[PDB]
């Protein structure tokens, strides 16, 4: 579970994003598509390329939800039951994305957020990841 | 692969008692069942709405027979799995968009479905040189990603 | 979250192993040692030959936890809390290790229960090792 | 390890950058702080209580700097990854018992650190490289374990 420390350092880190979070939900989507190319399967879709406009479209979306769980630390499960619900029975997501997806966005906020991103912030940040994959994979079976 | 003349034998010796039919129906029909996302590549096949659904569709089983099909001729293959399956890699990649991860996910429920049928003969030995089998055709089949 | 059906099904299945329990709960751990050479690091002080008492011992108990986890069903984290202590502060074994055993315990039941291992028990004892699983790491940080 | 020229070339420039003792202790600490339960392998060190009584440990530091020096190495030789590593893997099998998944936990935290100190130059297309390098390491780590 996510401590008052955890819930802490998110708050202060995602804080810092301010204006930028749709710029990193972008940017965090490029590092996976190019990282782990078995993710573009679920974007046949999508103009994958440098600066797509759709791609820029999508981090936006996600950096909004991204923001809502921030929002509703406290009630993550009831705050993100629409997207999980979506990512389980429309989009059917296979569940080691979402890992691969939160490790793109750690490697984007590290690059991002240097006087931040200390030990004990990359720790709450990496267990906030979780606690969202965990929510969005819920409703699976 | 990093099969053991032994390991080799092993998987062959097993594989020489396999009714595919059956096998192929087995594990791709449990594959939809177990890990029902996978379902979302399979749409047209109809109404896999049960695990009853899912087992008595034929197309359910006839796809399971050509994949259990492919996997044979692997077997054949073994010091060249990624040259065997390099127009299959390529194909579940660029035409029919699937998660590599998947290949995985079928691995494991095939060895479910070996221990099923066999029992007492499917020792942990044998299990351990198929989960080497397994791995190297998911490997295999996920090469040819980009 | 195990639905009713899911229970029944664990319960089924589970009441058919019976006194065999140990016995499954020893060839589980010799299936995984031998397919998952990276898990006999945690059994350092083991001898993990074929028929080790040590083996069969500890095969016992960890199959007398997974019947207390099914008669708990209801109630996992708090029948398990104790194990779920020493997995994650004195064992620390690394996460990727329970779905090792769970596969393991799979193959182990569907070897020994042909009649009974159907495609819609398969899936409930699935998502009962995962939820067993979850237990079990749920205090890991 | 499927290194094309330019992901080599891409590597390396960037590895000239790295301040090899700053970078293996940030690692390997970061190491212990993000993934506590690590820390089981090093009891002998000494406090690691908080992240400022890791991170600052004398011994981390100097154990990190031996490990990041131990993988310079291996980027000297990304030809030869499985025979460079193996006398290391087996001592991490055998003597240290060590789970191999580890070492794929320090290849991600060495990502981190790596975005961490670079910032604006670890671009996307470099970090599919340093991916590619990592899992490379990990998996020559891993490939003597029995
Ligand atoms: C923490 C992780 C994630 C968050 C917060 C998230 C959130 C979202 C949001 C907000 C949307 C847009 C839904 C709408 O139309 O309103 C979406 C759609 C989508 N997501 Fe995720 N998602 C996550 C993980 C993933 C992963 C890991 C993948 C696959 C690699 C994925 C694949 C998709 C796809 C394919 C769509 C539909 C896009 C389209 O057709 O426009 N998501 N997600
Ligand atoms: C060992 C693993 C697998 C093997 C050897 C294999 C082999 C094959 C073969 C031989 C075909 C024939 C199609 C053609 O020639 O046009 C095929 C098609 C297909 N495969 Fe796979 N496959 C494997 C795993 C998977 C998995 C896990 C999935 C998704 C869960 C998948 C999804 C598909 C789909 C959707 C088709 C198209 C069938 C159709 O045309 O309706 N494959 N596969
Ligand atoms: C289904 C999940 C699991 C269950 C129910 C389980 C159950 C148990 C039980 C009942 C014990 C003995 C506690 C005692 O001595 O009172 C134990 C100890 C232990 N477990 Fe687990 N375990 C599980 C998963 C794992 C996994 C996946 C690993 C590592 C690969 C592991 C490693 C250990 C070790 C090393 C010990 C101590 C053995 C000894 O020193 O005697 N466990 N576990
Ligand atoms: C890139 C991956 C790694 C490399 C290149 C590496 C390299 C090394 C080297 C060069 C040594 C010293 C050998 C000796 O004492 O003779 C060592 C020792 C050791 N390694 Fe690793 N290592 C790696 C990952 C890990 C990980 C992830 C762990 C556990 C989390 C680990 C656990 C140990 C331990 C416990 C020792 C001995 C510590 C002591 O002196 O008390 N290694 N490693």
């Amino acid at each position: 579970v996510l401590s008052p420390a955890d819930k802490t350092n998110v708050k202060a880190a995602w804080g810092k994003v301010g204006a930028h979070a749709g710029e990193y939900g972008a940017e965090a989507l490029e590092r996976m598509f190019l990282s782990f190319p078995t993710t573009k399967t679920y974007f046949p879709h999508f103009d994958l390329s440098h600066g797509s406009a759709q791609v820029k479209g999508h981090g936006k979306k996600v950096a909004d939800a991204l923001t809502n769980a921030v929002a509703h630390v406290d009630d993550m499960p009831n705050a993100l039951s629409a997207l999980s619900d979506l990512h389980a029975h429309k989009l059917r997501v296979d569940p080691v994305n979402f890992k691969l997806l939160s490790h793109c966005l750690l490697v984007t906020l590290a690059a991002h957020l240097p006087a931040e991103f200390t030990p004990a912030v990359h720790a709450s940040l990496d267990k906030f990841l979780a606690s969202v994959s965990t929510v969005l994979t819920s409703k699976y079976r | 692969m990093h099969l053991t003349p032994e390991e080799k034998s092993a998987v062959t010796a097993l594989w020489g008692k396999v009714n595919v039919d059956e096998v192929g129906g087995e594990a791709l029909g449990r594959l939809l069942v177990v890990y029902p996302w996978t379902q979302r590549f399979f749409e047209s096949f109809g109404d896999l709405s049960t695990p009853d659904a899912v087992m008595g569709n034929p197309k359910v089983k006839a796809h399971g027979k050509k994949v259990l099909g492919a996997f044979s001729d692997g077997l054949a293959h073994l010091d060249n799995l990624k040259g065997t399956f390099a127009t299959l890699s390529e194909l579940h990649c660029d035409k029919l968009h699937v998660d590599a991860e998947n290949f995985r996910l079928l691995g494991n429920v095939l060895v479910c479905v070996l221990a099923h049928h066999f029992g007492k003969e499917f020792t942990p030995p044998v299990q351990a040189a198929y989960q080497k089998v397994v791995a190297g055709v998911a490997n295999a089949l996920a090469h040819k990603y980009h």
